[PDB]
């Protein structure tokens, strides 16, 4: 059994963890005070759910997990809140006051000061690890801390664990409901110095977790709430094969080994189906062929963009409920003869499935419905590249006038790491093209 | 109050359709390079599809299909002929075709030209790419050997046909033509085609022993109103509109435009665009897509109907500017951004 | 990121400080004596910006109260909330400047400033995170003028990380003093260019108008005029004041608001200003806080361009029709929007709406239309010195001509600054 | 439409299906770019105070 570190950085960070490990505790029955029941190696064990939770004597299941963020307001909630039982002190880091926004200020100026508490209470849940497998990191691209500590964070741990896996789940900016003008300087800034430390990273568009909650759910106007429910459903789907028995993507390397042929080109993108409203009182059951079929859906992806106009590298289909794999390869026979599936010459044309018996678990008086299936897809394609066009965009406008960099350079940076980040995202977006374009 | 950008100042069409906007005082023209418009009149080449359809608030609208120039292009074109079981490859309106690179077909092609030789049939192929604008880049021979090696010559990918031998020929004057049909898809993909169609015609006779006058070869407008010293001497400009090809084809042949040649078009043209539907579609896309095509087609002296090539950015004739413009407006914008009478359009299903 | 210090100088800086606490004391729930008697948690919850708390859950100003003369002082601690001030944090002389800025400045101010300084270093050292200053004042006169901008340049050498930020009544000839007001103004926007991040400009010429032509006011006092001002000061700050997302602090405001260290001079605007019980619907509500005539600076939006723009939206009201009405204004306008700052605006709700109104929205804009007002300046400080007219006053106090001619250079390049983005 | 590699246990199965075969800077370096950036804050605040003290 190995175990797995998980890290949460600024305020989508630490919020999106809440969510998560709610979620896992009503997965793997562990009450709000650590105990568990159905546990009776009392005091340790290697089951499944041991690569997330140790032991203590007295039977507490606690969360390998640690929370940094450099102002104190939203790790506080987590001290007092439903959970405030499963973790202790050691666990939670916060400063006093936080990045502002700006990249420099989230890794030169402050992160200087944190990174090595960070690291030393990293060091003692690894110290209680017979074989750590390596670390899962959840922050944003806008904000300051989730942008620029995480990449001095990411270039440590290299340092330090030189031999263990990265993942990443990132939040890409979007305006609806985004709290900063310079959000894509930092975006590119932080790719930049991230991009060689991370073995695969999964990135939500707010914007596209923001529509799904207005049209399936019947959501006036979401809130984050809203959103990390979701997002935590779809993160739970990815997490699952670490904490459940089962034969696929049981450690960190088969997500690099399954979905990255290609070291740089990082990044899958997610669909997760059904999403169906709790309020809604009767609601005819999806089929897998209806959920599966539904993966290719743009209305259903964690990033807006069109497969149809790319290329695939890799596909995995992870399932939760009532499916056996004849019901599977018959919506994937369907599936073919009707959408643009399109993979590249030197990868096969298939797909890995995995099946998870239990059904989905949904926290009570939540807003999405209880299902008695469902599935989420992981596909790298090369259409993903949309958003990297967008934000560069974006940063070409601005940088053109060289609009707010006196914030950075007043930081200590220097006006080059600009053009020096801008110039790697555009060899990116190159590399998108080489691979999917002919 | 609707708004649009304009990216292609070099669209004869959309110059006009964009003025009629602005005279109905409901629609406001944005500076180019600005993103809060609701259409967008792109340009040609490297449009960025990728950046449409995330601007909250706005309904956004192009004038052009993402993936349309896999119908727009003679070397992809083929492929999608040959390659798509709803168009099987041995659909019956496309002429024998094959890619040449200078993958390649060229051992596939000089097959078909021997069993041609033996079998002693008209083994007259043309040669043409995409590059070949104005009358400049194709050439008409029966000898395989001048057509490679005229291919060899050029950088660009180009493609064989079979030369249609048999054209139906106008009278008086012995001369060849080329039908041109407008067709208008919309964001919902009804197919819409314009009642008014025009036939491009060569002023002089055709003379199928010397391929090397390309005159009386090729209907282009250019090619006649500069090399034919006979241009404007039977119709005007070498447009002949419908009405007239009508009353021809009942004076001449006792019949009609529409049965002996209009369902053919309709029928070729829905193949086209169901074919490629699922793979273009904006019916669950974030944007909205819509766009006008020019179908040009050849019919030979058994009043077949064959395809000869899809135009994604075309133009109009003289005299149609107006209606077909006036019809983009309410078929294609307004129904998207209403403002505040038979239809010109026949809609194929 | 939690305590702000305030500072309020001269007349106009002290009548005006006076107001904004009367109202935001009221809107905390906190009466004259420093004791809260509300009904919602979120009085509370970020009252810590604005207050300190003493002993028996009483609540103290973090302000600090300055002048050259003791007049204004002395009405400020016989007001309404005049008790409510700590009486140390009173700092005054006796002198006077007599609108003169040479004298705020370089002569009796100097002579006071340490004082300040004194009791500002003790407010700081007491805070768990400081993060900067707020100074009222005004640029016409003497004291506000020329020893506020020498306060702010003494703050700045001791706490060089903090945000400095500043609200900065403008003078016009249609509500005038003296004839010397453009002298010290131009002097004064010298400084703040320099030293401050965030500057609100209030220009008495629009709050006249506004006084007279849309609230039906014969004859406006100042007593008007500070009425506008307050209820200006309470919007801009609401979301430093409770609980929410955006702009929630001073640095990161300046970071969304100031895109070029030199222009950050902000347009404030206010809706609804009638001359009462109707209901304001939410797209009414959206068309006059973009209306020139509630903008506070006497300058024609339409005449330049928004280079960034926050919007405050506070009551019970739909979400989604805020969203709605606020991309509507921008759609429909992108004319007046640069386009080299994507999404340049945001929009902030607050479910606690002002004293007397169900809801209510506060407009706080970046416009390079703005340089009408230094145009405005610079041509009636020009008419007077080509003939170097009343520069005795201020040689008499050891200025030299050349200075002059530096401030009327700094303010005219800050013009051509301004120009120069509203053609990019 | 192969199936390979199909695993059972009590909780779920897995399987693939294939339809078509085919056709670091050291810890001294990241302390060096640190300190540099802290000397730049630095030198531009020494600026700020001579220019305050003229
Ligand atoms: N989905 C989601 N996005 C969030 C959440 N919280 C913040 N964001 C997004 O993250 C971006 C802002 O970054 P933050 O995480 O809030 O900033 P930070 O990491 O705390 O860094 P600072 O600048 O120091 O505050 C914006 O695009 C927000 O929309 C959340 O709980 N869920
Ligand atoms: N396979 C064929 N058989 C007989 N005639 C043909 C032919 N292919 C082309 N032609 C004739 O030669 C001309 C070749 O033009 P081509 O097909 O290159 O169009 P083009 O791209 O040069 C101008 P456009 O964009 O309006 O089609 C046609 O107009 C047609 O008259
Ligand atoms: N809006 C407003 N303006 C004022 C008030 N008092 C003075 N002014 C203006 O302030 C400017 C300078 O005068 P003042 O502040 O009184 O001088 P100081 O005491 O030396 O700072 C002049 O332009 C006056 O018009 C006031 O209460 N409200
Ligand atoms: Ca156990
Ligand atoms: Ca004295
Ligand atoms: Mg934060
Ligand atoms: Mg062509
Ligand atoms: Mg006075």
């Amino acid at each position: 059994m190995r175990e797995c570190i998980s890290i949460h950085v600024g305020q989508a960070g630490v919020q999106i963890g809440n969510a998560c490990w709610e979620l896992y505790c009503l997965e793997h029955g562990i009450q709000p005070d650590g105990q568990m029941p159905s546990d009776k190696t009392i005091g340790g064990g290697d089951d499944s759910f041991n690569t997330f939770f140790s032991e203590t004597g007295a039977g507490k299941h606690v969360p390998r997990a640690v929370f940094v963020d450099l102002e104190p307001t939203v790790i506080d909630e987590v001290r007092t809140g439903t959970y405030r039982q499963l973790f202790h002190p050691e666990q939670l880091i916060t400063g006093k006051e936080d990045a502002a926004n700006n990249y420099a200020r989230g890794h030169y100026t402050i992160g200087k000061e944190i990174i090595d508490l960070v690291l030393d209470r990293i060091r003692k849940l690894a110290d209680q690890c017979t074989g750590l497998q390596g670390f899962l990191v959840f922050h944003s691209f806008g904000g300051g801390t989730g942008s620029g500590f995480t990449s001095l964070l990411m270039e440590r741990l290299s340092v330090d664990y030189g031999k263990k896996s990265k993942l990443e789940f990132s939040i890409y900016p979007a305006p609806q409901v985004s709290t900063a003008v310079v959000e894509p300087y930092n975006s590119i800034l932080t790719t930049h110095t991230t991009l060689e430390h991370s073995d695969c990273a999964f990135m939500v568009d707010n914007e596209a977790i923001y529509d799904i909650c207005r049209r399936n759910l019947d959501i006036e106007r979401p809130t984050y709430t809203n959103l990390n429910r979701l997002i935590s459903q779809i993160v739970s789907s990815i997490t699952a094969s670490l904490r459940f028995d089962g034969a696929l993507n049981v450690d960190l390397t088969e997500f690099q080994t399954n979905l990255v042929p290609y070291p740089r080109i990082h990044f899958p993108l997610a669909t997760y189906a059904p999403v169906i409203s709790a309020e809604k009182a009767y609601h005819e059951q999806l089929s897998v062929a209806e959920i599966t079929n539904a993966c290719f859906e743009p209305a259903n992806q964690m990033v807006k963009c069109d497969p149809r106009h790319g290329k695939y590298m890799a596909c995995c289909l992870l399932y939760r409920g009532d499916v056996v794999p004849k019901d599977v390869n018959a919506a994937i026979a369907t599936i073919k003869t009707k959408r643009s599936i399109q993979f590249v010459d030197w990868c096969p044309t298939g797909f890995k499935v995995g099946i998870n018996y239990q059904p989905p678990t949904v926290v009570p008086g939540g807003d999405l419905a209880k299902v008695q299936r469902a599935v989420c897809m992981l596909s790298n394609t090369t259409a993903i590249a949309e958003a990297w066009a967008r934000l560069d965009h974006k940063f070409d406008l601005m940088y053109a006038k060289r609009a707010f960099v006196h914030w950075y350079v007043g930081e200590g940076m220097e006006e080059g790491e600009f053009s020096e980040a801008r110039e790697d995202m555009a060899a990116l977006e190159k590399d998108y093209e080489e691979v999917g374009v002919d | 109050m609707y708004t649009f950008v304009v990216r292609d100042e070099n669209s004869s069409v959309y110059a006009e359709v964009s003025r009629l906007l602005l005279a109905t005082g409901q629609w406001k023209r944005l500076r180019k390079d600005n993103p809060r418009f609701n259409l967008m009149l792109g340009e040609r080449n490297r449009l960025p599809f990728g950046r449409l359809g995330h601007e909250p608030g706005l309904v956004q609208l192009v004038n052009y299909y993402r993936g349309a120039d896999k119908l727009c292009r003679k070397a992809s074109l083929v492929k999608l002929i040959k390659t798509s079981p709803e168009l099987s490859e041995s659909c019956t309106w496309f002429p024998e075709s094959y890619v040449i690179y200078p993958t390649d077909e060229r051992e596939v092609f000089l097959a078909a030209y021997n069993r041609r030789r033996e079998g002693r049939e008209g083994n007259v192929w043309i040669a043409k790419s995409s590059a070949g604008a104005k009358g400049e880049g194709i050439l008409i021979s029966s000898e395989a050997s001048e057509l490679l090696d005229f291919i060899d010559e050029q950088g660009q990918v180009h493609v064989i046909q079979k030369y249609l031998e048999k054209p139906l020929l106008l009278e008086p004057g012995h001369r060849k033509f080329d039908i041109r049909s407008w067709v208008l898809v919309d964001h919902l993909y009804n197919i819409y085609l314009y009642r008014e169609g025009v036939l491009r015609t060569s002023s002089e006779p055709y003379n199928s022993a010397n391929f090397q006058d390309k005159t009386c070869h090729l209907t282009n407008h250019c090619i006649q109103k500069e090399y034919s010293k006979n241009y404007g001497r039977y119709e005007e400009g070498n447009e002949m509109f419908f009405e007239e090809f009508n009353q021809y084809l009942m004076d001449a042949l006792n019949t009609t435009l529409e049965n002996s040649i209009l369902l053919q078009i309709k029928h070729i043209i829905r193949s086209c665009l169901m074919c490629i539907e699922p793979a273009i579609s904006t019916k669950h896309l974030h944007y909205q897509s819509f766009q006008l095509f020019g179908f040009d087609f050849m019919v030979d002296e058994e009043l077949k109907v064959w395809l000869i090539e899809v135009n994604g950015a075309p133009a109009c004739a003289q005299k149609l500017y107006a209606e077909l413009c006036q019809g983009i407006v309410d078929v294609a914008i307004s129904s998207v951004f209403p403002l505040a009478p038979t239809s010109i359009f026949i809609k194929l299903h | 990121m939690r305590e702000i210090v305030h500072i309020q100088a001269g007349q106009c800086g002290n009548q005006i400080g006076a107001k904004f606490w009367e109202v935001i004391s009221d809107e905390h729930g906190i009466d004259p004596t420093g004791s809260y008697h509300g009904d919602s948690d979120l009085q509370l919850e970020r009252i810590n910006v604005y207050y300190n708390e003493a002993t028996g859950n009483k609540y103290v100003p973090r302000a600090i109260l300055v002048d050259l003369e003791p007049g204004t002082m002395d009405s400020v601690r016989s007001g309404p909330f005049g008790q409510i001030f700590r009486p140390d944090n009173f700092v005054f002389g006796q002198s006077g400047a007599g609108n003169n800025w040479a004298k705020g400045h370089y002569t009796e101010g100097a002579e006071l400033v340490d004082s300040v300084l004194d009791v500002v270093r003790k407010e700081s050292e007491s805070c768990d995170c400081l993060q900067g200053f707020q100074l009222t004042h005004s640029l016409g006169g003497g004291t506000g003028s020329g020893m506020g901008t020498l306060l702010i340049s003494k703050i700045r050498e001791e706490y060089p990380d903090r945000i400095m930020n500043t609200f900065s009544v403008m003078p016009s000839p249609k509500v005038s003093d003296t004839v010397v007001e453009p002298y010290n103004a131009t002097l004064s926007v010298h400084q703040l260019v320099e030293n401050t991040d965030e500057t609100y400009c209030i220009d008495n010429e629009a709050l006249y108008d506004i006084c007279f032509r849309t609230l039906k006011l014969t004859t406006p006092t100042y007593g008007d005029l500070n009425h506008l001002v307050s209820a200006t000061m309470s919007g801009v700050t609401t979301c430093l004041r409770f609980p929410g997302q955006l702009n929630a602090d001073l640095r990161k405001l300046a970071v969304n608001m100031v895109p070029f260290p030199r222009l950050h001079f902000f347009m404030p605007g206010f809706a609804p200003l009638t001359s009462q019980y109707r209901a304001l619907t939410v797209p009414e509500l959206t068309q006059q806080m973009f209306d020139s005539k509630n903008m506070m600076a006497a300058c024609d939006p339409r005449h330049g361009r928004y280079l960034t723009v926050a919007a405050i939206f506070r009551g019970r009201m739909s979400m989604k029709e805020v969203d709605e009405q606020m991309l509507n204004v921008q759609n429909k306008n992108s004319s007046y929007f640069v386009e080299w700052i994507p999404n340049n605006v945001k929009t902030a709700v607050c479910d606690i709406p002002p004293r007397g109104l169900k809801m209510s929205a506060t407009f706080i804009g970046n416009s390079t239309a703005i340089q009408e007002l230094f145009k405005r300046i610079s041509e009636q400080f020009t008419a007077m010195f080509r003939r170097k007219a009343f520069l005795h006053w201020y040689t008499g106090e050891g200025m030299d001509e050349m200075e002059f001619t530096e401030a009327e250079s700094n303010m005219n390049d800050l013009v051509s600054e301004y120009q120069q983005y509203q053609d990019a | 439409m192969e199936v390979i590699e199909l695993n059972k246990c009590t909780s779920g199965q897995s399987f693939e299906v294939i339809l078509k075969p085919p056709s670091d800077p050291s810890l001294e370096e990241i302390q060096k770019k640190l300190e540099a950036a802290e000397e730049r804050r630095k030198y531009q605040e020494a600026e700020l105070l001579k220019h305050l003290a003229e």
